Formats: C-alpha cells, structure tokens, sequence
C-alpha cells in the first residue's frame, strides 16, 4: 500500500480497453449528482476480455542522454488498423 | 446536466475532456497563455480566452483567482482539473 | 437466400469489433494449410459483446446530384479517441 492517487492518470485507457467503461464521461455525470445505478455500473456484468498495452512517444534522444530535442516537424505519417487507438496528434510544420 | 464547463489544463487530456463533454451535450471553455497560442486545444473548444501576463507561461496555469474569475465571466458551472497543474491543490476546491 | 458472396467485403471490420477475430491474417494462414484448431477458432468461446457501426466518407456532393468532385486537398484534420477506428488516410496537398 504505497499510496493512493486521487485523480485520473494517463494509463486509464488501458482499463478502458478491457472493461469498455467510459471514465471521463462517468466522472462528469457523477459530479452532476448521479449514482452508479442509472449509469448501469454495477458489479455483476463487469468482466475483462482480451489484453491491452499502452506506450508514449516523446522527443527524447536515447543517444545523447535522454534530454528533449526542440525543432520543427518536417514529416508526419500516422498509423492505425485493427486494435489501435491514438491519443494526441500534432500537425506538419509544428514547433 | 451542466450547461458549461471550463477545462484548466493543456494537451491531449483537454481534448479528451472536450470530446466527453460534447458527447454529453455540454459547452466547453478553454484558457491559454500567449506563448501557447498555437496549441490545438485552443481551436477544439467553443470559446477560448487568454490568461496570464507576457511572461512565465507555466505560472499562468497556476493562478486560482484568474481562472475562477474567467469561469465566472464566461458563465461556467464546473471546472475540470485533469491531471497535473492544480489537480490536487486544495485552494482550487476551496475557491 | 438472395446470394452468397465468395470474398471479403468492406464491412468485415464491423464483425471484427464484436467477435475480436482477425479475418485477413486468418485467411492468409488458412491459405497456408492450417485448420481451425491451432488457430483457436472453435465455436464455444465466440460471443459478441457491444455494438458497432461503420460509415464511409466520399467526395460526392449531396447538392449537385451525387457525382464525385475532383480537386486538391487544402486541409485535413482527423479524429480519434475511445471506440474509434480509421481505415484509409490521404495527405495534405493530395490530388
């Protein structure tokens, strides 16, 4: 029991891929004064199925230390297909 | 539900909050410093406003009174912290 | 029993979202001489969960008839998040 984080992290999407339950929208509806009964979040139909993982892409150079590098983006090609989710997206020519 | 919500954060978490709010039919308000006028989350919201002085972009987001005043001026009903910045500062909850 | 299409359509992804079974890779492995036993595709663990739908974006103008329009793309902004899959992607400045 190292500690308890009272917020949402950047990894919640991982559980969102196994329990297929929305976190941010449910949080907003809870802040509006709704219980976990009209939302349908009761504990006899929650079952994980499949596996998932998440990674983050940064500008850190694994060659010179790990310090960030600044510059202008001269080419961007994304990806996708079956079982792929992307969060956050820059544009060509960004600084 | 809430008529309008203000997001006092930056990056992909702000866009996720905006998407969740649009799914729930709630208006969105964004705040940005001068040095971060070219961020994507500025153009993904219904309304955007500039906060802080001409320097210290990081300190602009850590200003409870200015954000509260901007939310009051924009007629917002809720504030979404996100993760980081003032996500665990009790002064924001007290205000 | 209108007919039987002996190929794969553009809508298979929809079933791929409920039965989470790969179609093209399984097809290729079947063409290599594998049965549905080492692949694990046996009929007591196949159960749909959730709903899904698919739409296609074309250059047809709903104003003048429905004929295609040709030109150069001057701005592209994609989307994504929870429960979103994109297939096929053009680039800025394409013809």
């Amino acid at each position: 029991f190292i500690e308890m984080n009272p917020r949402v992290q950047v990894e919640h999407t991982v559980t969102e891929e196994i329990t297929d339950v929305d976190l941010v929208a449910s949080q907003l509806r809870i802040a509006a004064g709704e219980t976990l009964e009209q939302l349908g979040l009761r504990q006899e139909d929650i079952a994980p199925h499949g596996a998932a993982l998440q990674c983050r892409i940064t500008t850190e150079d694994p060659a010179n230390g790990f310090r960030p590098d600044t510059g202008r983006i001269s080419a961007l090609r994304t990806a996708g297909g079956a079982g792929v989710r992307l969060d956050g997206s820059t544009n060509l020519g960004a600084e | 539900m809430f008529s309008k919500v203000l997001v006092a954060n930056r990056g992909e978490i702000a866009i996720r909050a905006f998407r969740a709010a649009y799914e729930l039919g709630v208006g969105t308000v964004a705040v940005y410093p001068y040095e971060d006028r070219n961020s994507q989350h500025r153009l993904k919201a219904d309304e955007s406003y500039q906060i802080g002085d001409i320097g210290h972009p990081v300190h602009a987001y850590l200003s409870v009174d200015e954000i509260v005043a901007t939310a009051r001026r924009a007629g917002a009903d809720a504030i979404y912290p996100g993760y980081g910045f003032l996500s665990e500062n009790p002064d924001l909850a007290a205000a």
